[PDB]
C-alpha cells in the first residue's frame, strides 16, 4: 500500500507573466482588461445623443440656415460633432470666447429654443432684408442665421435709436447671441446704417457691453470683406437684458433656455455612426460591453467604464503552474 | 518554485485530479484513484478570490480625460492638459502592469507553499509506517484499507 | 521532563487585512491614518489668522464702508472668509482679475494702509461729492469706498485733464485700486463729467492702462443703473505710477504696502470659529494633532500635515497572527 | 501560514509568553515556565521597525490642493485643476491601500517563517537525543536540568 | 569522505537596502540611476542649437539692432537663452501674449527672414525717420527694430490712410509683428501723425485687429515716456493680411517663414557652454551619457533621457547576501 | 534569511566557489574542490535577468516638464503647472524607491530559498547512507569516488 501528495493539472494553454519569468502556463487565470469595442454611438441612460451632422457647434447654436434640421428643442446624453462638418460660422467673423462656450454647452443636457426678441422690437428699421449669399440655406440663395437678425436702416431715413428688453422671469438661464457688424469701408457703412458715430450696447445685472464698428477692408471670406464680431452670454434667472443700438447691431432673435446637467457631459469629435442601441459605457472609439476592470480602447468616455490603460493584456493567475504529464 | 514543491520533487501535477487544486492519489487492496484535499484547496480559493476582489476594488477609480478645446493662444494650458492626462495614464499603466507581474509570482509561490505544507502534514503523522520516497509519495509497511485511507486525509490517523 | 517551541498571543482584538484574507486579528499593529479633527481655527507659528467677518475679500480690500472694522494694518498666517459675507462690492460692477487678486492676497502676510493720492492731487474737480446710497456706512446711508474717491466735475465748469504721480521709493510692493465709472446714458455722463470723449489712463515702467466709459442702459442693481469697472495692480519697489484722466475716473486714494510670503498662504472659506489656540497643522476642516503619516480630514491645509488620503483606515500589522486558546 | 508553522502544525499561541514574539515552554521537575527567544524576536522587531519606518518616510510627501477660484469663463482650467487634484488623490489612495495590504501579508509570512526556522534550529541541535511529536514539541531520552534547558536555547547543546 | 552544500561570496563592497534591513552587502548588484553630467550643450539629432548670446528671444525676433549677429535665417534643435542677455525690447512697451509667443517659437525648428511689407507699401508717409536713441545699434546711437518700421507723417502732408496687403501663397505659416505707438502727450501725437482720431486695423481670414492710441504721460524708460504695444500673429498658408492705418502704426517690415518641428521643442535658460559635441539626451544642466533607467540631474530635457527622479541612488540587488569567511 | 539557509545553518559563503551562485564542496581520496550547480544557478540568473529587464521596461516612460513661462496675472495656472510637475515627480520617486526596497528583499529571499531547495534535493537523494551534520554538509556512508561525487550532482546516483 501507498498514498500520494500532489497537485492539479489540465489542458490549459493560457499563460501569464511574472517578475522572474515570462510565458508561464497555469491551470486557471482571469483577464482584467477589455480590448473589444463596438465602433458606434449608442444611447446612454436610454437617452439618445445629439448628432450635429454636417454642422459644427457654432453652426448649430447660431442657427446656420444649413442646419435647420437641428433647429428647436434638443435633448442629449452627449454630443457628437463630426470632424469635417462644413456648416459653422458662414458670415465671416470671430465668435468671442468660443472654447468656453463649447465647454458650457457640453455641460448641458437640454435646450428650449424660443423667440427672445421679435423683429417688432426694433422700431423704424428694416428687419427683413438683412440677408446674404454668404449664408445660403442651399448654395445660391441669400439668408442669415435663424437666431440672429441683421438690422438695416429702412430705405431712406436714418437708423434711429432702437431698444429691446427681455426680463427673464423664468427659472432657467438663457443662452443668447449678438454681434457687431464691421463693414469694409465708409460707403458700405453709410448705405447700411447711414452716417454718424454708431454703437451696439447691451446691459444686464451682471454684464456690460458697448462697442463701435471698426471699419476696415479684409480679405473676402464667402464673398464678404465685412466681418461680424459674435458674442454670447447667459441671462440668468431673474436678470433682465437691455439692448440699445443706433447701427451695426446683429440683434438676438431666438435664444435657448438651458438646462445644466450637474456634470459629466461630453462632446465627441468622431466619424462613428449613431445606431439604435443602448450602452452603460460609451467611448469616443465605441461602446464597451464588459465586466472587466481595465480597458485600452479610450480615455475619453461617458457613462461607467473600466479604467483606461495602455496595456495590451492584464491577465492574473488564480490557479497553479501547469505541469501536465 | 521557492518552496520546492510544484515542478520540483513532485515533478508534475495530475490531469486526473479534476477535483480541485491540491489532493491525493491512493493505491491499495480496493484499487486506486484521485481525490482532492478541498479544505486546503478552497481555503486557497477563498484567499485568491480575495486577492482578485481586493485588486479590482483598489482599481475601482477612473481618471477622466476631457473633450476640451484650446485656442491658438492657449497652447501652454493645452499642452498642460495633455501632459497631465498622459502623466496619469502612465502611472496607472505602470501600477497595473507591475502589480500583475508581482502578484502572479506571489500567487505561484502561494500554491507552491500549499502543496509543500500538505506534504508535511501527511509525513508528520506517518512517522515510520510509511517510507517517504522523496517523490511526494509514501510507502506503507503495514496496510491501508479506505477507512485507513481517509483517516490519513481526515487528519484521523492514530498509531 | 521536556521542552517546546511556540509564539505569542494576547487579549488584543485589533484586526488587519491582507491581499489573501480580510479581518485578521493580530497581537500588535499600528494606525497610520488620523481621522480625528478639532473643528476650529487656531494660530500658525504663533500668528493669528484674519477673520473677515461678514465682509468678503473684495469688500475688505476696497474699503467697503461697512468693513471699517478691518480697516488699517493687518497681519495673518492665513485668511478666513465667511460663506455668508454680505459686504463686498457695494456699488455694482466687476472687479477685473478677481481670482488672480485673491491668489495674490493669499500669498500675503501683512498689509499697511496708507494714503497714496490725497484728494488735493486732482485739480479742478470736485472730490467731496462721490457718494451713493448703494454704499452706506452704519453712519450715513450714502457713502463710498474708503480706498477710492469718486471724482465729479466742479458744479459749474467742465472736467479738466487731471494728473497724479506716486514714486514708490519704498522697499515694499504696493497693492492699489482704481476704477472706471460707466453711466447708463449720455445725460448722466454729461451731468457728471461733461461733454466730449473721456478716458482713464495709467502708466508705470512695466504697465500701461487705458479705458473709456462704456455707457449702456442697464437694469438697476442696488438701485444703481451705472456700473464701475474695478481694477487692481501692484506698484513694485522703484517703480512710479502716473495717472491721467479727463473723466469717469474712480481714483485711487488709499492703498496697501504688501508683504508677500515665500510660503504656503491660505484662504479658507469656512464657518468654523477662530479660537485662541495654537497649531502646527491647520486644515479647512479643522486642526490636526498627530504623529501619523496619513489623514482623511482635508486636502486643503496650512502648516505641516499628513498626506491626505481617502481611506478610512491604514492599519499596519507589526505583531503576529493572534491564536489564543 | 505559507511556512506552515503559525496556525499550522503549531496550531496555537501562548497567552503565557509575555515578553517576546517567539520562545519556549520547558518543563523539567525543577519546574516549569515560559521564556522567549530574545535574539530572533529582537531581529524580527528590528526588521519590522525598519519596514514601518521605511514606509512612513517614503510616504513623507504631500500633494497640496489649493483654494484658488475660477471665473465663469475659466470653466476649463477650473475643471483641469479639479481633475488634477482628484487624480493625485486617487493614486496616493491606491498606493497606500495597496501597499498596506501587500506588506501586511508579507509581515505575517515573515513571522510564520521565523517560527518555523526556530523550530528547525532546535530539531537539529536535538535529533535523536530527542524524538519529535510533530506539533513542534521536543522529546528527550536523557535528563534535562535547566542548564540543560539553557543548553538548548543558549545554542550550546552538547550532543 | 564528504560533500557540502553552499553559496557564493566575493570581495564585493556594494550594499543595498530592503524593507527589513539597511546596509546589506551583496555579491552582485546594479545601479539604475545616473547622477553624472557633462556640463555643456551639444548637438541633437546632429543639429546644433541656437545661442542667443546677449539677446533675449524678444530682442532676437523683433530684430533689436544690437542683435544683428542673429539676423536672418536660423535652424536649431533647441534654443539657449542666457540668464541676463541685455538686448530685448529696447523701446519701452509690452509684447502682447509674450508667453504664448515664446512657447510657439520653442515649438519651432527653423525661421526664414523675408521682407513682408517694403517701405514703398505705405504711400504718402515718411518711412525713413522712424528711429530713436532708445534703440541704438553698434554703429548709430539712434536706430530701430529691423523687422518693424515706425511711420511718421511726411516732411510734408498730414497722415493719410495707408494700406498694405500680403497674400501668403507659400506652404509655411508666417510669424510676424506690428505695433501701436502711444505718445506721452497731444503735441507729440500731432507732430508725428497730425491731428484727428487715429486707428490701427488689421485683418486676415481668421483674425481681425483694431486699436487706437492711448495718449498719456508715463515714467521714463530708456528716455522714452512714450510706449509701444507690440503684437504678433501667424499668417497661415493661404491666408492674406490687410493692414490699414491713419496714424500710430508700427508697421510690419520683415517677418519669418516658420517651420514647426512636431516634436518636443525646448528653450533652455542657462549659462553653460555650447561645444562641438553630439548627444541623444540633453538636459538644462548638461548632457547625459547612459544606458541607465533613472537620473536625478534635471526634469527639463530634449532627446531621449532616463526618467527623472529625486533619489540619490537606486541600487537593485541581483546577487546574494555576502558572507565571506 | 526567512528560509533559514543563507546566514543560517549554512552560516557563511564560499569565496572559493567562483563558478556560480550555488554549489558544492566535495572531499574524497582523490582530492577536494569547489564546483557550482550550473542548472539552479542558471535558472536564478535567468529569472533575475528577467526581473531587472521587466523593471527597466515598465519604467520606460517619462513625465515631461516644460520650460513654459507665466505672466504676473497667470499665478494660478503657473502654480497648477508646478503642482502637477512636482506631483508626478513625487509619485515616480516613491514608485522607484519603494519598488527597489521591496524587490531587494524578495531577491534575497529568492536566493535563500534556492540554497535551501538544493540542500534538500541532495538531502533527499541520500538520507541514511550518510547523515547530515546540520551544517548543510554530509559525511558519508562509503567512500565516494568522484563521479560517485557528481553522481549526486547528476541527480542520478542510485542508492
Ligand atoms: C513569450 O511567448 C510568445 C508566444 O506567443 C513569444 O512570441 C515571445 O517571444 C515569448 N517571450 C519571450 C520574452 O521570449
Ligand atoms: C422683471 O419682472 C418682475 C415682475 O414680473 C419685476 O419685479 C422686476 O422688477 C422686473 N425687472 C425689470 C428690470 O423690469
Ligand atoms: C491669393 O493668391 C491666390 C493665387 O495664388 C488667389 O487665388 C487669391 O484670390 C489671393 N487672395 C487674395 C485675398 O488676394
Ligand atoms: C473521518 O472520515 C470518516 C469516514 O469513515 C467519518 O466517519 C469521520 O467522522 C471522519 N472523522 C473526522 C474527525 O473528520
Ligand atoms: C470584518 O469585521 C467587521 C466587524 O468587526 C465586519 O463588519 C466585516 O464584514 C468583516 N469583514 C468581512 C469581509 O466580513
Ligand atoms: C549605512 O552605511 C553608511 C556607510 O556608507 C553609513 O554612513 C550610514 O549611516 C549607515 N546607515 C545605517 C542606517 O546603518
Ligand atoms: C523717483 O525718485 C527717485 C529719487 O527719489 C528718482 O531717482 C527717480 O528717477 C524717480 N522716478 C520718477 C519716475 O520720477
Amino acid at each position: 500500500d501507498k498514498i500520494c501528495i500532489g497537485y492539479h493539472a489540465n489542458n490549459s494553454t493560457t499563460q501569464v507573466d511574472t517578475l522572474l519569468e515570462k510565458n508561464v502556463t497555469v491551470t486557471h487565470s482571469v483577464e482584467l482588461l477589455e480590448n473589444q469595442k463596438e465602433k458606434r454611438f449608442c444611447k446612454i441612460m436610454n437617452k439618445a445623443p445629439l448628432d450635429l451632422k454636417d454642422c459644427t457647434i457654432e453652426g448649430w447654436i447660431l442657427g446656420n440656415p444649413k442646419c435647420d434640421l437641428l433647429l428647436g428643442d434638443q435633448s442629449w446624453s452627449y454630443i457628437v460633432e463630426r470632424p469635417n462638418a462644413q456648416n459653422g460660422i458662414c458670415y465671416p467673423g470671430v465668435l468671442n470666447e468660443l472654447e468656453e462656450l463649447k465647454a458650457f454647452i457640453g455641460s448641458g443636457e437640454r435646450v428650449e429654443r424660443f423667440e427672445m426678441f421679435p423683429k417688432s422690437t426694433w422700431a423704424g428699421v428694416d428687419t427683413s432684408r438683412g440677408v446674404t449669399n454668404a449664408c445660403p440655406s442651399y448654395t445660391l440663395d441669400s439668408s442669415f442665421y435663424r437666431n440672429l437678425v441683421w438690422l438695416v436702416k429702412t430705405d431712406s431715413a436714418t437708423y434711429p435709436v432702437i431698444k429691446g428688453t427681455y426680463n427673464n422671469t423664468g427659472t432657467q438661464p438663457i443662452l443668447y447671441f449678438w454681434g457687431v457688424h464691421h463693414p469694409p469701408d465708409t460707403t458700405v457703412q453709410d448705405n447700411l446704417y447711414g452716417s454718424g458715430d454708431k454703437y451696439v450696447r447691451m446691459g444686464t445685472e451682471s454684464m456690460n457691453f458697448a462697442k463701435s464698428p471698426e471699419i476696415a477692408a479684409r480679405p473676402a471670406v464667402n464673398g464678404q470683406r465685412s466681418r461680424i464680431d459674435y458674442y454670447w452670454s447667459v441671462l440668468r434667472p431673474g436678470e433682465t437684458l437691455n439692448v440699445e443700438s443706433n447701427g451695426n447691431l446683429i440683434a438676438p432673435w431666438y435664444a435657448y433656455k438651458f438646462v445644466s446637467t450637474n456634470k459629466k457631459g461630453a462632446v465627441f469629435k468622431s466619424d462613428l455612426p449613431i445606431e439604435n442601441c443602448d450602452a452603460t459605457c460609451q467611448t469616443i472609439a465605441g461602446v464597451l460591453k464588459t465586466n472587466k476592470t481595465f480597458q485600452n480602447v479610450s480615455p475619453l468616455w461617458i457613462g461607467e467604464c473600466p479604467k483606461y490603460v495602455k496595456s495590451e493584456s492584464l491577465r492574473l493567475a488564480t490557479g497553479l503552474r501547469n505541469v501536465p504529464q | 518554485g521557492i518552496f520546492g514543491a510544484i515542478a520540483g520533487f513532485i515533478e508534475g501535477g495530475w490531469t486526473g485530479m479534476i477535483d480541485g487544486w491540491y489532493g491525493y492519489h491512493h493505491e491499495n487492496s480496493q484499487g486506486s484513484g484521485y481525490a482532492a484535499d478541498r479544505e486546503s484547496t478552497q481555503k486557497a480559493i477563498d484567499g485568491i478570490t480575495n486577492k482578485v476582489n481586493s485588486i479590482i476594488n483598489k482599481m475601482n477609480t477612473q481618471f477622466e480625460a476631457v473633450d476640451h478645446e484650446f485656442s491658438n493662444l492657449e497652447r501652454r494650458i493645452g499642452n498642460l492638459n495633455k501632459r497631465m492626462e498622459d502623466g496619469f495614464l502612465d502611472v496607472w499603466t505602470y501600477n497595473a502592469e507591475l502589480l500583475v507581474l508581482l502578484e502572479n509570482e506571489r500567487t505561484l509561490d502561494l500554491h507552491d507553499a500549499n502543496v509543500k505544507n500538505l506534504y508535511e502534514k501527511v509525513k508528520s503523522q506517518l512517522r515510520d509506517n510509511a517510507n517517504d520516497l522523496g517523490n511526494g509519495c509514501f510507502e506503507f509497511w503495514h496496510k491501508c484499507d479506505n477507512e485507513c485511507m481517509e483517516s490519513v486525509k481526515n487528519g484521523t490517523y492514530d498509531y
